[PDB]
């Protein structure tokens, strides 16, 4: 998925 | 206005933004353009069988042995002799292969026997090897065939694509138009950069910053100046923008929304986004005379204006100019320092830096050398949550590329 | 000519390339320019103490309680009243703080008591909190102080730097010049892109490709056309280039070296590099009339021309325009397919691609979507060695960024 | 060290 919200540090 | 999530806001901008119509341009103006037509070759490349090597065009069926050199084929000329049994023709790389010859033997596989008295002509040569038919010859159409599609519609053009148009002689192409972007600033406290200060006033920097950002991406711009923060002046400036441009950007300033709604009958799709910075960001569309204009009113804070411009405006412009996937590039990078997380998703300008033999870059949030360098990324911090309230130096995070 | 190692060749280009002199430009033309002077602020930012919030400018020493509102300070105006004990003045964000007030209390920390009959004026307000001196006020010079250096010489300017010049009202700045680059192609087989084919001939693509590459980086260019591969025509074209330009690039074509040496008295620093592609690459300098011209003769093969242009020419141009570290950005990426290694260091155009939640990009060596996209990297393969004769899909390699 | 020659896969 694309997201313009940053993801949590995997 | 209700608080719109970042994701809803971004999807809304992309969904509501139109793709611009097309125009015909000269190939040399193609940088960054998107082809709106498939492009076909009208010739073979190469259009004649061509030597891959310096050497001799031979009849493979003669096999190895001592040959008379009847001539030379050089690049740019059509040979007029036919190579017969026991003969060869000198060739250089790229030269047309003469009738009668079916292979090329490179010069290193030969030894010269006789040279004219003056020494300017080679007369006889020993072919030391057994050539295979077709050897060291690029056949007609090896690289491109006549009628072949060499670039498809939707291709986003760079230098090599321009060079491909040149190769096939297609010097005029249909492309999507680029958006024309008008920028204004609103605020009673604002003076032009060229001005000395007056009591209570400061210089407008957002107009220059935003105009430079748009220009950096290659789009034509219109400077609409500083606009008084009141309905009459705002309406006049917006009207000028709508007339001259495909996109209007303002920053600063709630008269703006009132004019857009009541005077212009624009559709305001959101007026607040749950993001940091950029909360007061406003996006509207106007359908007029069969076309759709888009309007962004960005926050007055200059960091917020820069940030929202990169997040929302640039992807819209890329869509308008025909780019099929207009989303920005997001890469993984390591945090350079600890950060407490906000309840809103937060965006911060940074400088991406790659260190010797380290696989992931570091995101330096804006010593001696870093101050010499423009921000080339936007750190994308996740919203606060139960588990995550802070992120630490070295942790891997998403960064939007905005500049390398 | 002897075979020069890649490293020696690259260091030689950087060492022998001059830095161009300086010129004064308007700030708005600053994109990509390098400042040749330090830039100092002539005013404070903000130049007056400014409210950080919508609310009321108060005397902290009055503490909480019910206050008469004597006026309003708004952005862009200088207040003319002094706030006395038991009074406050309405303020908006960015408004100047009036004499007599030493803090701002945000509106959410207050309750309105009385409003004019017409409802247009606030008359009395209850201040619910105890303000600390200085609270919610940005003091004079908080952001920039008069006499402060806000940008140093050597800074490579982007949009925010331009906006900083605007902020401090420094609209004219000294910068290094940009190099003017002349491009020609040599080869008797070449026709212009605009031409129909003739026997033995093909269209020149390298000139357009190279010109587009240089233009992409922002430098002015001169099209010197196709030049016959013979001393007289080469000398005339080189002379025109030297007269009009700082840098001359040719591709194709050994008359070139003879003209450079014997006619022009140029210093040819190398004529062959141990690299793939690009073996026949030639770099020369000419010192004339107190200045130094640089000349690159690139191979005629169009992939080689593109590759050598990015490896050698672009870093030279970045040095000429004043960039302090002109080296290209190299990042780590994963190979998309197996590759047998050559004895020479090998360079291949690729497309860097970042996949969902994967930390390193993949380097796709030039399906449906990849053909829509221009090459944005140069895979840098190590030379063959005892241990390493092949690299496999997934292995991490260096890629020079040339386009994202 | 900087190098314009690719390095071996670490």
């Amino acid at each position: 998925d694309f997201s313009i919200v940053g993801s949590l540090p995997r | 206005f209700p608080l719109t999530s970042m994701d809803k806001a971004f999807i809304t901008v992309l969904e509501m933004t139109p793709v611009l119509g097309t125009e015909i341009i000269n190939y040399r103006d193609g940088m960054g353009r998107v082809l709106a037509q498939d492009v076909y070759a009208k010739d073979n490349l190469p259009p004649f069988p061509a030597s891959v090597k310096d050497g001799y065009a031979v009849r493979a069926a003669d096999g190895p042995g001592d040959r008379f050199i009847i001539g030379e084929s050089q690049a740019g000329e059509q040979p007029t002799q036919t190579v017969m049994p026991g003969q060869v023709m000198r060739v250089t790389t790229g030269a047309p292969i003469p009738c009668g010859a079916d292979a090329v033997v490179q010069v290193e596989d030969t030894e010269l026997i006789r040279e004219s008295d003056d020494g300017t002509e080679e007369l006889e040569v020993r072919i030391l090897v057994q050539a295979r038919p077709g050897q060291d010859i690029r056949p007609i159409g090896h690289d491109i065939k006549r009628g072949e599609c060499v670039l498809a519609k939707g291709t986003h053009m760079g230098p090599s694509e321009i060079g491909l148009l040149a190769t096939v002689g297609v010097t005029e192409v249909e492309v999507n138009k680029f958006p024309v972007v008008a920028v204004m600033s609103t605020g009673n406290e604002l003076l032009n950069p060229e001005d000395d200060l007056l009591p209570g006033k400061i210089r407008d920097s957002n107009r220059s910053t935003l105009l430079a950002t748009i220009q950096e991406h290659g789009y034509p711009t219109i400077n609409l100046g500083i606009v008084g923060d009141n309905p009459d002046d705002l309406l006049n400036a917006l009207n000028e923008g709508i007339s001259r441009a495909d996109v209007i950007i303002t920053s600063g300033g709630d008269y703006l929304k009132q004019v857009l709604d009541i005077d212009l009958h624009a559709q305001i799709h959101f007026g607040r986004v749950f993001m940091k910075p950029g909360l007061p960001t406003t996006f509207a569309t106007l359908d007029i005379d069969g076309v759709r204009k888009i309007i962004f009113a960005l926050p007055g804070n200059p960091v917020s204006a820069v940030v929202t411009c990169n997040l929302f405006v640039v992807p819209a412009l890329r869509k308008m100019q025909g780019i099929l996937d207009p989303r920005p590039t997001i890469i993984k990078a390591r945090l350079s320092c600890d950060v407490k997380l906000d309840p809103r998703p937060e965006y911060h300008r940074c400088i991406l830096t790659w260190h010797h033999q380290e696989p992931l870059p570091w995101a330096q949030s804006t010593s001696r050398l870093m101050s010499m360098r423009s921000a080339n990324g936007l750190l994308m911090l996740p919203p606060k949550t139960e588990q995550y309230v802070e992120l630490h130096k070295g942790e891997v995070v998403d960064v939007m590329v905005i500049g390398l």
